[PDB]
RNA sequence: CCCACCCAUACCCCGCCCUCAGGGUAGAAACGAUGCCCUGAGGAGUAGGCGGCCGUGGAGGUCAGUGACGAAGCCUAGGGC
RNA sequence: CGGGACCGAGGACCGCGCUCUGCAAGGAUGCUGGCGUAAUGGUCACCAGCGACCCGUCUUGAAACACGGACCAAGGAGUCAA
RNA sequence: GAGACCGAUAGCGCACAAGUAGAGUGAUCGAAAGAUGAAAAGCACUUUGAAAAGAGGGUUAAAUAGCACGUGAAAUUGUUGAAAGGGAAGCGCUUGUGACCAGACUUGCGCCCGGCGGAUCAUCCGGUGUUCUCACCGGUGCACUCCGCCGGGCUCAGGCCAG
């Protein structure tokens, strides 16, 4: 016998969509390759949240990508792999480059009326496949009726 | 009809059986396995001297807290009883089946007991009144019987083997 | 667009009406594919390029995807029946499946499935009688 | 009786699933392999003059 | 034909694992039930005891569902069934489904005998 | 065993039977040896003990997996930053005790031996001193490790 | 006190199974990528927790499925996985 | 330098090497004989050597006690709603 | 009028002369129980028995369907065959004996000769289709070229146990 004190852990992260999307299996091959075969930790990081759930997933809103867009960052891609939604409260939306996972209707609607450009992850991959540029944005993940209540 | 002894061909043979008999289905297969394999006029006369009580019938399975008497010396027994109403049961069969010989037209004097069997028939279910009240079965257990009576009556050898059988059978 | 062969096969690959699926192993009735197992290489009729090979009267037949017919079935297939030697079947069919770059792949399983076909077409062999064994069958 | 039969879907996830399901019924390989005998169809989707 | 080449096929326990008391009770099957008893002697591993199935008797993954040939078994019910075997006549035999009628049986062993693929059950409904 | 020689064969890399490790002799690593005395047998390795150990049953420790000692490509992939390019550099400074002694034994993965040809002393769990096998026994660790190697 | 010897599921070497971990694999001659290839370690288990599979009655689709040239069921010191 | 035992995983080449026309160097080949069938192998029944308490269930820390079980077939117990 | 319900120990207690038969002073309680066959063609006639029935012999596609009736499991029993047994049997590992079996094998591929039977040999021309350079079809082969078959010879690979 061997005596093991410590123990060997097994993974405590996704290795894989619990979706069955077809879509975003395509999508997680590509982003398997990519990461693969770069070294930028874009990918890497794209990919896992890729893997992510819904939950780990929030929206972002155009009034937050324009809060992020501020400081010398107006010229780079704003990469969401989340759902990009429309803010109502925000009146001028600046121009702006937006590769996200989805966007809603007046979301897409008015950045192509502000006169940026939408982009699906793939369209991302195509453009810019070491993530050269990008603004990586995350929403707010706490802002839960769930997290309130923990 | 179907009988058990399938084996047996219908030509040269004669067979008869009887169902649902209201006689004991344990005294039947020791009375049928003491003339199992006889011939059929020494079985008959065994069976009317079992009736007369001048021959007895050993008891082997069906035996427990039975008597004892000389007549099971015969048979290297001590328990032997009559079951006269067995034997009689059985001379009917054995009869039946002697007449069927004879109207096949085979030779009854040379005839033996090839097959016979005794299997239980469905119960007879009367009832008896216990104490308190209480009412228990009062079973007859009958059986079935069948019986047929009829006419008594150097390869892959290794090389080293083949020569030395051939040596041998040379010197 | 919304349709391409990676988007089918992630439709079709755990169930469709070509599959059939034993315990010893997952086969496909599909008339595209070449050695008969369900793989993405070999889902002939997932595949914007695919062959398939059925037998001839004499010979084999030879069917190929058009790319440009993928919606008009009646007209999506190049069909060549070869009914001459061997060698010259085994040389047009890898032709087709090497030469312009047509599943280089699949040049291999086509002609391995043309020599199979061409084989079956021989007369057969009668068999030895049946040796009888031992005590119970012998005697 | 009470148990409960019925299923209340969304109308945007039917009309999802049925748009979903049009855009197959365009696709070639998918009618072969849902099982139909489409080998002699000379054009997938396919339109028959509305004078006949 | 004959098959493919093929590494030796070991089979690390012929015998079946037998219930435990299904040998002494007519209304318990032999087929294997894992003993819950908390004083159980299968459960607990007494020696001179039933042995109880584990992957550790798991059989080689390159040899595993090969018949003693070297074939595998692919169930058919018709012609059609059995020409999917064409490209793997050195790796799958054919198993003719127990329902299907002698004439078609026939069939199904003519259409082997041209393919070369072997029929585990040929012999039978002649 | 006790929680502390449990935590000292743990640190030493002892953590099964018939397992065996080189040692530096400090004061702070021969205090620890003495307190799990009634589990080890322990001694003063010679040359031939040392390279036989090495060659016979020499595994290194590369990116946590038990690689063997086949070529010194492997040796000189994982020491070659502290001048061990080689089987014959490894044992120098396993066997001198060089400036990389700590790197090359922890590199070194724990010695799987066998038990003795001949066995141990008919009282195996005594001191070396009193008769059985446990404890330092100086000189002697040669004789032990020629019959368990 | 000394020499030799006996054997545990313990230790050493080798095969096989499974689990875990670390790598490789597309201007695809290309893959049940839910696959395949390489390397290493590990293997008792009640309460309890989780995963994968097997089986039964019924429903949609599919296999141009089986069947009076014999379906289902049942018996079987006959076999294969 | 002898004598013996067990094993042969892998499957074009690639590597580290050496005693370098080649090799014992990233895992067995070469030669030969008998047989080609119940001979090997398997299943069943029995003898033989060694091994081996009757299953749940309850109790406490555990045993013992106690309780259920003559046998077989068919039902037979974490479900539905809010 | 219907059902992703149940299929005769289920579904209403009741698929049947069922709220019946039966029980209780009474109020009330309350079952069990479906299926020969397509068609009775439900066994003429002979014979043995007092009879029930048995045996022949018909009827049927089948009586291995006989108003005990489709199929006909287990417990349990009879006969036949094999075996074991000096105060339990049963079970695990491993031989042995006896009995009974599943595979595997029967030859394949490739060269060199000889004999047949045919020209879907190579090239070129035209037409057509294609993946646009690859193929198919018709003409040309005039037999040192292709394709099958039959006789020999040779190499290699082939089943089981072994040295």
């Amino acid at each position: 016998g061997i005596d093991l004190r410590w123990k060997h852990v097994r993974s405590s992260h996704r290795k894989a969509p619990k979706s069955d999307n077809v879509y975003l299996k395509l999508l997680v091959k590509l982003y398997r390759f990519l990461a693969r075969r770069t070294e930028a930790p874009f990918n890497k990081v794209v990919l896992r949240r890729l893997f992510m759930s819904r939950i780990n997933r929030p929206p972002v809103s155009l009034s937050r990508i324009a809060r992020n867009l501020k400081n010398g960052n107006e010229k780079k891609t704003v990469v969401v792999v989340a759902t990009v939604t429309d803010d109502n409260r925000l009146l001028q939306v600046p121009k702006m480059e937006v590769a996200a996972l989805r966007f809603t209707a007046k979301a897409r609607a008015r950045i192509e009326a502000a006169g940026g450009r939408t982009l699906t992850l793939d369209q991302l991959a195509l453009e810019k496949p070491t993530g050269a540029n990008t603004l990586l944005l995350r929403g707010p993940k706490n802002a839960r009726e769930a997290v309130k209540h923990f | 009809v179907r009988y058990a002894a399938t084996e047996i061909a219908p030509t040269k043979s004669a067979r008869a059986r009887g169902s649902y008999l209201r006689v004991s289905f344990k005294n039947t297969r020791e009375t049928a396995q003491a003339i199992n394999g006889w011939k059929l006029q020494r079985a008959l006369t065994f069976l009317q001297n079992v009736i007369d009580k001048k021959e007895a019938v050993p008891m082997r399975r069906y035996a427990g807290s039975t008597g004892r008497t000389a007549q099971g010396k015969q048979w290297g027994v001590s328990r032997a009883r009559w079951p006269v109403k067995s034997a009689q049961f059985l001379i009917g069969l054995l009869k039946n089946a002697e007449a069927n010989a004879d109207a096949k037209g085979l030779d009854t004097g040379n005839l033996i007991i090839k097959h016979i069997q005794v299997n239980q028939a469905p119960k007879q279910r009367r009832r008896t009144y216990r104490a308190h009240g209480r009412i228990n079965p009062y079973m007859s257990n009958p059986c079935h019987i069948e019986l047929i009576l009829t006419e008594a009556e150097e390869s892959h050898l290794s090389s080293r083997q083949r020569g030395v059988r051939i040596r041998r059978a040379l010197t | 667009s919304n349709v391409s062969a990676d988007l089918i096969w992630e439709v079709s690959r755990n169930y469709n009406s070509f599959l059939v699926k034993q315990r010893t192993g997952t086969f496909s009735r599909d008339a595209l594919n070449l050695t008969n197992q369900h793989s993405r290489k070999h889902a002939g009729f997932v595949n914007d390029k695919a062959l398939g090979i059925v037998p001839a009267e004499k010979g084999v037949k030879v069917i190929a995807k058009k790319v440009k017919a993928a919606n008009k079935p009646a007209s999506s297939l190049y069909t060549v029946t070869y009914k001459s030697t061997a060698r010259k079947a085994y040389k047009a069919i890898a032709s087709q499946a090497a030469k312009h770059g047509y599943r280089a792949d699949l040049r291999q399983a086509a002609v391995a499935r043309a020599s199979a076909i061409l084989r079956s077409q021989r007369p057969v062999k009668p068999e030895p009688p049946k040796k009888l064994r031992g005590a119970a069958a012998r005697r | 009786i009470w148990r409960k039969w019925h299923v209340k879907i969304n109308q945007g996830q039917k009309r999802f699933a049925t748009a979903s399901a049009l855009a197959a019924s365009a696709v070639a390989p998918l009618l072969m392999a849902r099982g139909h005998q489409v080998s002699t169809v000379p054009e997938v989707p396919l339109v028959v003059d509305s004078a006949a | 034909v004959a098959a493919k080449k093929h590494v030796p096929i070991v089979k690390k326990r012929t015998k079946r694992f037998m219930r435990h008391q299904s040998d002494r009770f007519k209304c318990l099957d032999s087929a294997w039930r894992k003993p819950k008893g908390i004083d159980n002697r299968v459960r607990r591993r007494f020696k001179g005891n039933l042995a109880m199935p584990s992957i550790g008797y798991g059989s080689n993954k390159k040899t595993k569902h090969m018949m003693p040939s070297g074939h595998k078994a692919f169930l058919v019910h018709n012609v059609k069934d059995v020409e999917l075997l064409l490209m793997h006549n050195r790796t799958y035999a054919a198993e003719i489904a127990h329902n299907v009628s002698s004439r078609k049986r026939i069939d199904i062993i003519t259409r082997a005998k041209q393919l070369g693929v072997k029929v585990t059950n040929a012999k039978a409904k002649v | 065993i006790p929680p502390k020689p449990r935590k000292i064969l743990q640190l030493l890399r002892l953590r099964q039977i018939n397992n065996g490790v080189f040692v530096k002799v400090t004061k702070a690593t021969a205090e620890m040896i003495k307190i799990v005395e009634p589990w080890v047998a322990y001694g003063y390795p010679n040359l031939k003990s040392v390279r036989e150990l090495i060659y016979k049953r020499g595994y290194g420790k590369v990116n946590g997996q038990r690689i063997p000692l086949t070529d010194n490509a492997i040796i000189e992939e994982n020491l070659g930053k502290y001048g061990i390019i080689c089987i014959e550099d490894l044992i120098h400074e396993i066997f001198t005790v060089g400036p990389n002694f700590k790197q090359a034994a922890n590199f070194l993965w724990p010695f799987k031996l066998s038990n003795p040809n001949g066995g141990f002393r008919p009282r195996k769990f005594k001191h070396f001193i009193e008769g059985g096998d446990l404890g330092n026994r100086e000189e002697h660790i040669n004789a032990l490790i020629r019959a368990m190697n």
